[PDB]
């Protein structure tokens, strides 16, 4: 189909103009979303039982 | 010596037998997949056979070593009933997995439908009563450093008929009528060469398997009983040696040691459930 | 135009290679790793008698429905292990199931074709169906509501799409995956979604728009499971050829992939921690794993299930991660 | 959704009669019932629970034994048969939708009640202020006070609200301490800890005027206040 | 734990005791799928199991038949009308265009109430037989047309008909409301099926087949007279090649269903089969054309003594079909106990 065939062409096209940031400032955001919610994550640091709802 | 010999081939049946017992019973109260009624049956014979194990066979290993009686009177009596209650409840679960495997194989739709645990807790409860009918009589009123079953002519019709005798007959039939549908079934079911390979092998899987079943009670049991019959008739024409009568006497028990082997070791779901423990 | 789609194909390629300086591997290989999530099973949910094919927590993480091929949605209470509601299908065949941010509503559906709603909070008081969502020509493989008028559905007939419950009618419709659709994870605001197909892509929507605002494709076979990271600028697949892949939405990559080489069983649903340091990923091997989310080892594992690891959610307090599985059992763990 | 009671009238003491309520559009089998009787000038007084699938009854230790509580799923029918009616047994008797899961709201929809005549370690829940004056559009706070702290160790606080307006059967307004049941207006709101409780009224109308009664479901002697009426 | 966490406990606890009655409930149920290819049989063969239980006019069963065929006999004439306009066929008469409308006009209404009211049959009868759509139906090669809409055309008076009652003929010649899944209980001699029917799944089975591990049997709808009739019989090869030899259904015997033999048995006297399968090398008459046909599906089976096929030659006339069914399934059933007990 010709109407598939440039439906995908503009989708592609309009996939590609989009802002891609670097892997590095990606990788950086991820990590320091981590760091900033690592007290706040009962199952990276067990809470003590008594903070524990299923104990 | 031989207190420690036969003490100890004695202990090492007895700890196979509780093991093999045990484990089974473990087995089936551990992985899910192994709730069925067929299993649950399977498994109470094992707690059956276990109950022997622990509450009979210690006590007539003693009996065995020191060649006597060397505890009372009313454990005697306890050890006798003991024995015979377990005893004939063990062969009266062959016989309620038998007749389980009969309508499993006979009757599908009573399979799909009708069949529910709570089939196998009336099985249970019917050889547990079998058990219960055979041991209490001489303790109520059919009845010197040794402990013997009551030799009533009348009870020993009694018991060995009602123990083990129309279990034979019952176990007899029911895989007879298994292997003739089994067989049926085979025949309902280079291409033809295959077919009729395919079906004698699963002739030849069912006569192995019912082969085993049968032989296994048979050579268990059927010497101790034809003992048991005819001796307490025999009252001077027959003398049972004490080498043979013990030999005969721990086959039947070994019956119980052999048990959880065909019925649950032999089964490849138990094989898997104890692979994945 | 195929030749233009191609080049089209390429510059994208190129533009992503542009902005790939270090993999998330080398920026992170310096944190401490986490030591080994030691989660024990808190509760077993007993109750489903067929495979849980989905479970979804609650927003108040106390309460989570699932979805059995028995035919039964089951509410639990997870603190208690309480049953809330059962709620009995008109299709057994149900391969998903969300739970309302407000939680007055639960959704479900699988091979009849539809997303049906239900109203957990009725005057009179039973669940009843509250809307019958069809319009989708394949299987519903995931919902999720977006409030209690809106849920997005993926489907088998290769398309999302956007409903306004109180109309029934698709709001918006999202074409382009060529494949089955296999999962949805709505963005945390809710603005946009991602959806991970059998044509082993991972498409971003514009629901409000309507379009694909972008295509991730790095996995080698379908999708089964896909979850954006808490901050929802990143997102995680998990696919049937054995590996976890995390993509970034502003990136445009796939930074980083979950994936052992004794493992070779596909991946039933992921998961992040509410920190999303973790990537807690179910599995057909019957266990679910566990994952650093930044440095690509195995921290923990979730052996426990019986058969395979179909679905499982972390709480939104984080607290604890429900796997239910085809052994018919949900596992709280903590 | 109604509950509607049938029974009462003059019955002469120590006599006997059967209360029944027939449950209209809802799932009846799925409700714990409840009776609650309130004497002919006085507060609410709880009577007898019987649960969803019958397996738990209990009665008011004032009741137990002379009364049975039943129901009839199939009937969508609640039953009290009452034995040897005293004088103090005169009361309207009110039986109670209460539905117990996860977030439910029991006590939420009440019957309308038939009244009865007979010829002639408890929590004490306390709310000794009553007919408190008040003028439309005026916010208003009443106390409830407990005799054993209503917050259990699961988080929950277990002190309901009712709004008995003139004529009319009692409303379900907060029914765990601060949760507004459905239908309530989003200006009354219920606060306390512990013991000491205050449902604020934030601008209240006339639909407000009325009595309002505490009630403890931490136990079950299910005991209310003496009701804080509200007067224009 | 509060009075409200024992009565919710309680509530719990009533619940998993619904739940356990009704996986009881389910437990006894046969699921069977059938799995036939487009125009195989499968629906035909479900009707056909409902309708000729205990005698051949079962009426009860005729009765819930009539939406449908209403259905068929309404969309026929939308959907022969609606072919003008992609054929550019004009009516003889412009009236029919007025009745056009009518007849879209009271879709709605026949439909969702499952009746056919009178005025809709004098817009029937009207537009159906206007030469206009004539020719337009004579075209049907170029329009999505189903092949019951001739018989049902030429019979409206009877389908409109207050005490209307659906034939035999009629009903098995209807086509099932495409629904993603249809379900169907039967309970032959005591024996509960449920035939999951897949209808039309948009989807790859890979991914929703598994669903499915558990059946008791599937059954497999073959059209024996589509061997002539895009590569019917080698879409039917392919599909039962994959479905037999799934890794999900190793153990899951297949219920083989050889449908329209009679006419197959037309067929090979007109057309040889040598068309589809060039290899045949056999004679071209029945109860030998249909013995090959069996044996290439049952050939495809793969992984043999876990799983086995029973073929059948299905008769819509006699309950040789729900017969069948039942021995397969009872044999199915026997032949896994006999497994677990380890005789075979
Ligand atoms: C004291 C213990 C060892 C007694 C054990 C009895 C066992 C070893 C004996 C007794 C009966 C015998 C079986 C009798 C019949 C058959 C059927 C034949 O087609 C295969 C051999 C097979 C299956 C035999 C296997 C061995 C067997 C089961
Ligand atoms: C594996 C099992 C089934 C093999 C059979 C075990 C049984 C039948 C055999 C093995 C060891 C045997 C015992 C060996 C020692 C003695 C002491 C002797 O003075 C009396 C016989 C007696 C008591 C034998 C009884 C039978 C016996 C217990
Ligand atoms: C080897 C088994 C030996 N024991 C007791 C003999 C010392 C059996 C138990 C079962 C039974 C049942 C009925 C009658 C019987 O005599 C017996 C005797």
């Amino acid at each position: 189909s010709i109407a598939q065939a440039r439906k995908l062409v503009e989708q592609l096209k309009m996939e590609a103009n989009i802002d891609r940031i670097k892997v590095s400032k990606a990788a950086a955001d991820l990590m320091a979303y981590c760091e900033a919610h690592a007290k706040e994550d009962p199952l990276l640091t067990p809470v003590p039982a008594s903070e524990n709802p299923f104990r | 010596s031989y207190q420690v010999i036969t003490s100890l081939l004695l202990g090492t049946l007895i700890f196979c037998a509780v093991l093999g017992n045990a484990c089974v019973v473990a087995a089936i109260a551990l992985e899910r997949s192994l709730q069925n009624v067929a299993n649950y049956l399977i498994g109470s014979l094992a707690v059956t056979d276990l109950m022997v194990s622990v509450l009979v066979l210690p006590m007539a290993a003693l009996y065995q070593v020191l060649n006597k009686w060397t505890l009372g009177q009313v454990t005697c009596d306890l050890f006798i009933a003991l024995d015979v209650l377990c005893c004939t409840s063990s062969i009266w679960h062959l016989c309620a997995i038998a007749l389980d495997r009969y309508w499993a194989i006979t009757d599908p739709i009573d399979y799909v439908n009708k069949r529910t645990p709570r089939r196998a807790a009336a099985l249970i409860s019917l050889t547990w009563l079998i058990g219960f009918l055979i041991s209490i009589p001489p303790m109520l009123g059919w009845r010197p450093d040794a402990c013997t079953i009551s030799k009533d002519h009348g009870y020993t019709i009694y018991s060995t008929f009602g123990a083990f005798y129309i279990p034979l007959l019952l176990m007899l039939v029911l895989y007879g009528r298994i292997f003739r549908a089994a067989r049926f079934r085979i025949r309902k079911t280079r291409n033809a060469e295959a077919k009729r390979k395919m079906a004698l092998a699963r002739e030849r899987k069912t006569v192995k398997t019912l082969g085993i079943i049968m032989g296994t009670f048979i050579l268990c049991w059927l010497p101790f009983f034809i003992v048991a019959l005819v001796l307490p008739f025999c009252e001077s024409s027959c003398h049972m040696p004490t080498l043979l009568g013990a030999i005969i006497n721990w086959l039947g028990y070994s019956n119980s040691l052999l048990n959880p082997v065909i019925y649950a070791y032999f089964n490849k779901d138990f094989q898997n459930a104890f692979k994945k423990i | 135009l195929r030749q233009e789609a191609e080049q089209l194909k390429n510059q994208i390629r190129d533009a992503r290679k542009a902005c790939a300086d270090a993999t998330l591997s080398q920026i992170t290989n310096n944190i401490d790793p986490v030591g080994r999530i030691q989660m024990r099973t808190r509760r077993t949910l007993r109750g489903h008698l067929a495979k849980i094919y989905a479970m979804h927590w609650g927003t108040d993480s106390r309460l989570l429905v699932s979805a059995s091929q028995d035919g039964k949605l089951i509410i639990w209470d997870s603190y208690t292990t309480n049953k809330v509601h059962a709620i009995p299908l008109r299709s057994s065949w149900v391969m998903t199931c969300a739970y309302a941010p407000s939680g007055n509503y639960v959704a479900c559906g699988g091979l009849d074709n539809i997303c049906s709603i239900y109203n957990l909070k009725t005057r009179e008081g039973n669940v009843r169906v509250s809307r019958e969502l069809a319009g989708h020509t394949g299987y519903l493989s995931c919902c999720r509501f977006l409030d209690d008028n809106q849920i997005v559905t993926s489907s088998g007939d290769t398309t999302c799409a956007l409903w306004d419950i109180e109309t029934g009618q698709q709001t918006t419709t999202f074409t382009g995956h060529t494949g089955d659709v296999m999962s949805l994870s709505l963005a945390p605001d809710t603005r946009l979604f991602v959806s991970g197909a059998c044509d082993a892509s991972a498409k971003l929507w514009d629901v409000r728009e309507g379009m694909c605002r972008q295509t991730f494709t790095g996995h080698e076979s379908d999708i089964n499971a896909i979850c954006f990271f808490p901050n929802g600028n990143a997102f995680a697949t998990g696919s049937d050829d054995a590996t976890c892949r995390l993509f970034d939405l502003r990136a445009d990559q796939e930074l980083m992939t979950y994936s052992h080489d004794n493992i070779i069983c596909g991946i039933t649903s992921v998961s992040f921690s509410k920190s999303g340091r973790l990537l807690l990923a179910g599995y057909d091997d019957f266990n679910c794993n566990v994952w650093d989310a930044l440095k690509a080892d195995r921290a923990g594992v979730l052996a426990g299930h019986d058969n395979r690891v179909s679905c499982l959610g972390v709480t939104d307090d984080g607290m604890a991660v429900a796997t239910g599985s085809w052994d018919s059992f949900l596992k709280i763990w903590n | 959704v109604q509950l509607v009671e049938s029974g009462g009238g003059l019955v002469q003491p120590g006599g006997s009669r059967k209360l029944s309520c027939s449950a209209s559009g809802f799932a009846f089998s799925s409700f714990g019932m409840h009776w609650v009787r309130q004497a002919p000038e006085k507060g609410l007084e709880w009577v007898a629970y019987i649960s969803s699938g019958s397996g738990t009854i209990y009665y008011a230790d004032t009741v137990k034994g002379r009364f049975t509580i039943s129901r009839d799923d199939p009937k969508n029918t609640l039953f009290l048969q009452m034995t040897s009616l005293r004088s103090e047994d005169t009361a309207m008797y009110y039986c109670v939708r209460s539905i117990y899961y996860y977030g439910s709201s029991p006590f939420d929809f009440w019957g309308q009640g038939t009244t009865l005549t007979v010829s002639s370690s408890d929590i004490v829940m306390t709310q000794a202020t009553s007919s408190v004056p008040v003028t439309p559009g005026e916010s208003v706070s009443i106390s409830c006070r407990s005799s054993k702290s209503l917050l259990h160790s699961n988080g929950n606080t277990y002190l309901y609200w009712f709004l008995q307006r003139p004529g009319q059967s009692p409303q379900l307004l907060i029914y765990r301490m601060s949760n507004l049941a459905s239908g309530v207006p989003d200006r009354f709101s219920g606060s306390g800890s512990g013991t000491a409780f205050t449902l604020t009224i934030s601008r209240l109308e006339a639909e407000d005027v009325g009595v309002y009664y505490c009630m403890q479901h931490l136990e079950y002697p299910l005991t209310f206040g003496a009701g804080t009426k509200l007067e224009l | 734990v509060s009075a409200e966490d024992k009565a919710a406990a309680e509530r719990s606890k009533m619940i998993d005791k619904n739940l356990r009655e009704d996986g009881e409930k389910q437990r006894r149920e046969i699921k069977l799928l059938l799995l036939g290819t487009s125009n195989s049989g499968k629906n035909t063969i479900v009707k056909q199991m409902k309708i000729i239980h205990s005698g051949g006019f079962n009426l009860e069963a005729c009765k819930e038949y009539k939406p449908l065929i209403i259905y068929n006999a309404i969309d026929s004439l939308t959907r022969i009308i609606r072919a003008l306009a992609a054929l550019r066929i004009d009516f003889h008469n412009p009236d029919r265009a007025y009745d056009a409308v009518q007849l879209f006009a009271l879709t709605g209404p026949a439909e969702s109430k499952g009746e056919i009211t009178p005025e809709l049959l004098g817009v029937m009868r009207r537009l159906w037989a206007d030469p206009g759509a004539q020719a337009c139906f004579s075209r049907s090669s170029e329009y999505h047309l189903e092949d019951n809409a001739a018989y049902y055309l030429n019979d409206l008076e009877r389908i409109a008909a207050a005490d209307y009652i659906p034939t035999v003929e009629d009903i098995l010649r209807s086509r099932d409301m495409t629904t993603g899944i249809v379900e169907n209980k039967f309970t032959f001699k005591e024996l509960t099926f449920k035939m999951v029917d897949v209808g039309a799944q948009r989807s790859e089975r890979k991914k929703w087949i598994h669903c499915f591990e558990g059946v008791t049997a599937i059954i497999f709808c073959v059209e024996l007279s589509g061997y002539d009739l895009t590569s019917r019989m080698a879409a039917s090869l392919k599909l039962f090649d994959s479905i037999c030899n799934n890794k999900w259904f190793i153990d899951t015997s297949l219920i083989l269903f050889l449908n329209k033999k009679d006419l197959l048995a037309e067929k090979i006297r007109r057309i040889p089969l040598t068309i589809c399968f060039p290899e045949y090398k056999g004679q071209n008459t029945y109860e030998e054309a249909a013995v090959y046909i069996q044996r290439q599906f049952e050939d495809l089976n793969r992984n043999k003594e876990t799983k086995e096929i029973y073929s059948h030659f299905t008769c819509s006339t006699d309950t040789s079909n729900i017969q069948f069914v039942f021995d397969a399934v009872t044999d199915v059933i026997i032949q896994n106990n006999l497994k677990y007990i380890g005789l075979c």
